[PDB]
């Protein structure tokens, strides 16, 4: 039906059935996650397989079958045969290293478990970064990505619990997202804070003048290198765009984009231009020596805009010689049979 | 070209060596199409929400409600087989809830009841919990009445201070007498002069005792796992060695997913050789266009054509009438044209660029086809999806996204059929959906005939 309530219910129901106890459960899972790490590395050490590989095979066996490996990541790990080979060597690990295998999996579980339990934490957080320009679900989701990040670095040896730790790792993820996706025309985090500062400042300035600050105040109040050109620029980027399609005038049926003309397209007038221009330019190009005329014709009209580097073997003296003598005989006979004079442009 | 290696007409049909650009003006930039590769499919709202759900009709599912049920949220439809019962056999095409679905895959009943104090229920439960099969309604005896009303075996968890006996290796290293030397026997204090058995009652924490540092004095559960616990399984090689050996060899998978006999999950407790074997079996459970994509591929329309032919002329008017309407869609599909596995979407065609302009206005204002805000929607969701799968994947969040994703895929196609997307606070206006483009108050075929 309507999307927010369902997920809210969705995880709030699962937290409702499994919140994590303050110390015990978070301690428990934490301990298992770390042991998993220490396990997977020791597995890498004895199998010579990359910890990345050991991590994905334990994931498959605990999180999902061939289905989850084939659709998500296209196909480099054979759906069946590949992962399985890897599990076999894991079995072969005698009593000593088999232990790590068994631990890795259970640890992997804990992870996902701890991650589940602290989803209320995200939503509570993500709740306040609401009106920034991101969808609540989008916001919770990035924040979610943030909590997963926290899970990778938390050291349970250092007594502090996951609560205060997740907060940071989540707030970071959110703010980033807000600054990275909120606008159509991307704007790095600095410009963002810049804009918040600009706004905030404009607020303190609205406080007493009764005059929406000329861009003079904003410069001053902002600080060190702020000037009028800077503020007019920043608020010009701050304006989000407009719907190219917006209801216009009497919104009966007016869509904004019919009124913008087109520039690359040669309006008839131009197509006609290019025809005579090319036909007459082509007539002159022939009745001439195919030497310094083509040099300057190709150097100017075929590639890019070098007198010396313009002519093949013959040096500068013959270039200027024929360039300026042919260019003028060409212009002065074109002065006679006036065809070009009427500036095609 | 973009860089300018080739710049006129002589070589009009060739592409640039270091950068790819074949040319004739920017019209190519407004006619070309790009596509997005979707993580986990979603479906066209144009085929799912038309009065006759062309997929609900073809796929005999609740034409209008079963769809909405599994599509947008988590209501699973058992796709191929699922041996374990609800009370009745595997529902070939029927749908179930998270709750009951949950009760399945992990094991029948989950009961975690953890005791209030340290000595009253912690003792009632412990005495009967470790090796004793606790029958249904096992009346644990102390706070109120700890009621375990379900199946097979039990697993208790922590223990503070009352008396320590028969528990796991945690406390072993604490009082060094048993883990340092063989002194657990003398640990029984004074009557020894006239497996675990500790002092009369000396430790009260879930700690490590270098110096009482790595601790956690808290609670103690008694979570009853309804699963069958095997201690000494043996070797019979008819089918591949199932379960485990005495103590040496352990062929079972670790403690997540392992199918041995009709029972299908296997947890492992290396404490005592205990191979926890849960009973629920491989039950293909899916939700979303994933599930429907499957269902759709599997159908041999010829069969349902013939099946409906008989259903059509033979039974009475109620089910035969339904079959006549359902025969229509299947007939054309087969007749001439294209086959029905395509209604599911996994590759979103993107409209040209110059058709979704980005333009400079006044002062520096810009103007872009509303379509682009919708595309970003999808792209971001599709990306975030990928990264969510890769980072690691907590179910709730993956679906949550998959949901947004779906909704998004609707948005560009057709906005408003299910809720209406909005540009941020400024105009509560339906971003023109491709659909809105074709039809619309003043759309395409429409104004294609109003005038030019
Ligand atoms: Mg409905
Ligand atoms: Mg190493
Ligand atoms: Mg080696
Ligand atoms: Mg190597
Ligand atoms: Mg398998
Ligand atoms: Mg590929
Ligand atoms: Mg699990
Ligand atoms: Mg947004
Ligand atoms: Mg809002
Ligand atoms: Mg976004
Ligand atoms: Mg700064
Ligand atoms: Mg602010
Ligand atoms: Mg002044
Ligand atoms: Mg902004
Ligand atoms: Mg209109
Ligand atoms: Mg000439
Ligand atoms: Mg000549
Ligand atoms: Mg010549
Ligand atoms: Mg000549
Ligand atoms: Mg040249
Ligand atoms: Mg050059
Ligand atoms: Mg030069
Ligand atoms: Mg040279
Ligand atoms: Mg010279
Ligand atoms: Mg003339
Ligand atoms: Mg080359
Ligand atoms: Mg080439
Ligand atoms: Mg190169
Ligand atoms: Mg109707
Ligand atoms: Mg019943
Ligand atoms: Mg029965
Ligand atoms: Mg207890
Ligand atoms: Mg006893
Ligand atoms: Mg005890
Ligand atoms: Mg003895
Ligand atoms: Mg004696
Ligand atoms: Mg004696
Ligand atoms: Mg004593
Ligand atoms: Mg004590
Ligand atoms: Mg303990
Ligand atoms: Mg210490
Ligand atoms: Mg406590
Ligand atoms: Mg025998
Ligand atoms: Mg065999
Ligand atoms: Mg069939
Ligand atoms: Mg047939
Ligand atoms: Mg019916
Ligand atoms: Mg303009
Ligand atoms: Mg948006
Ligand atoms: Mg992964
Ligand atoms: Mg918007
Ligand atoms: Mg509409
Ligand atoms: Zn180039």
């Amino acid at each position: 039906k309507i999307s927010t309530s369902d997920p809210v219910r969705q995880y709030l129901h699962e937290i409702g059935q499994v919140p994590l106890l303050t110390l015990e459960e978070e301690v428990e899972l934490a301990r298992k996650v770390e042991e998993g790490m220490e396990a997977i590395k020791k597995l890498s050490e004895i199998t010579g397989l990359d910890p990345d590989l050991i991590r994905e095979v334990v994931r498959a066996k605990i999180l999902g079958s061939a289905r989850v490996r084939h659709i998500p990541g296209l196909k480099e790990t054979l759906d069946p045969k590949t992962v399985e080979e890897i599990d076999q060597k894991l079995k072969s690990l005698p009593k000593e290293h088999k232990r790590y295998l068994h631990i890795a999996r259970e640890g992997e579980a804990a992870r996902q478990h701890l991650i589940e339990a602290n989803l209320r934490l995200v939503v509570s957080i993500a709740k306040k970064y609401t009106g920034r320009g991101l969808s609540f679900l989008d916001l919770i989701q990035e924040g979610n990505q943030g909590l997963i990040r926290a899970v990778e670095k938390f050291e349970y040896k250092r007594r502090f619990k996951f609560s205060t730790y997740a907060t940071w790792w989540i707030r970071q993820a959110i703010n980033r997202a807000i600054a990275d996706q909120a606008r159509t025309i991307r704007i790095p985090v600095h410009m963002v804070e810049t804009i918040n500062k600009l706004s905030r400042t404009a607020r303190q300035l609205q406080q007493e003048l009764g005059r929406e600050p000329t861009y003079e105040e904003i410069a001053e109040a902002m600080g060190p290198g702020w000037d009028a050109k800077r503020v007019e620029e920043t608020l010009k980027i701050a304006q989000e765009p407009v719907s190219l399609e917006t209801p216009i005038g009497d919104e009966k049926d007016s869509f904004y984009g019919d009124f913008i003309p087109d520039e690359h397209l040669p309006s008839p007038v131009d197509a006609a231009t290019q025809s005579l221009l090319s036909e007459e330019l082509e007539k002159a190009l022939s009745k001439l020596s195919e030497r310094e005329a083509m040099v300057l014709k190709l150097r100017k009209g075929l590639i890019d805009g070098e007198e010396v580097g313009a002519f093949f073997g013959v040096t500068r003296e013959r270039i200027r010689q024929i360039e300026n003598k042919a260019l003028r005989k060409l212009k002065y006979h074109e002065s006679r049979t006036r065809k070009l004079r009427d500036f095609l442009d | 070209c973009a860089c300018g290696k080739y710049k006129r007409q002589r070589f009009e049909g060739k592409v640039c060596e270091r950068c790819g650009v074949e040319v004739t003006k920017s019209i190519v930039r407004r006619y070309r199409m790009g596509h997005i590769e979707l993580a986990t499919p979603a479906a066209h709202i144009w085929f799912v929400k038309d009065v006759p759900s062309k997929i609900g009709t073809l796929l005999d599912l609740s034409a209008t409600e079963l769809e909405q049920v599994l599509y947008f949220s988590k209501y699973i439809v058992l796709d191929p087989k699922g041996a374990i019962l609800n009370g009745v056999p595997v529902e070939k095409r029927q749908l179930l809830t998270d709750e009951e679905y949950r009760e399945l895959r992990y094991g029948k009943q989950e009961t975690y009841p953890l005791p209030p104090g340290v000595d009253a229920l912690v003792k009632d439960g412990e005495e009967v919990v470790k090796g004793q099969e606790l029958a249904p309604g096992v009346v644990s005896r102390l706070d109120g009445v700890a009621l375990y009303r379900f199946p097979r075996r039990v697993r208790v968890e922590y223990v503070k201070k009352e008396r320590a006996g028969l528990r796991l290796p945690l406390a072993a290293w604490v009082e060094k007498e048993a883990y340092k030397p063989g002194e657990i026997l003398a640990e029984l204090p004074e009557p020894y002069l006239f497996g675990d058995k500790i002092v009369a009652a000396i430790d009260p924490e879930e700690e490590v005792i270098a110096e009482a540092e790595g601790v956690v004095h808290l609670h103690e559960p008694a979570s009853i796992l309804v699963v069958k616990a095997r201690v000494y399984p043996f070797e019979d090689d008819v089918e591949v060695s199932t379960g485990d050996r005495v103590a040496p060899g352990d062929v079972l998978a670790d403690g997540g997913k392992v199918k041995s006999d009709v029972y299908g999950r296997v947890e492992v407790d290396l404490v005592r050789n205990v191979v926890r074997v849960v009973e629920s079996y491989d039950i293909d459970a899916r939700m979303g266009a994933e599930a429907i994509q499957q269902l759709l591929k599997e159908l041999d329309l010829e069969a349902l054509e013939k099946e409906l032919l008989e259903e059509m002329k033979h039974p009475s008017r109620a089910r035969r009438a339904k079959a006549r309407k359902r025969l229509e869609v299947v007939r054309a599909f087969l007749d001439s044209g294209n086959r029905p596995e395509w209604m599911i979407l996994e590759a979103v065609p993107v409209l040209p660029p110059d058709l979704r302009p980005m333009v400079q206005v006044d002062g520096g204002r810009f103007a872009t086809s509303d379509l682009n805000d919708l595309y970003r929607r999808l792209i971001n969701r599709n990306n975030r999806l990928k990264k969510l799968l890769a980072q690691g994947a907590p179910e709730i969040i993956i679906r949550n996204e998959k949901r947004m994703l779906q909704e998004a895929v609707d948005a560009l196609l057709d906005n408003g059929r299910r809720g209406a997307p909005v540009t941020n606070p400024g105009s509560d206006r339906p971003l023109r959906s491709l659909t809105d483009i074709l039809s619309g108050k003043q759309g395409r075929f429409r104004q294609n005939l109003l005038g030019k």
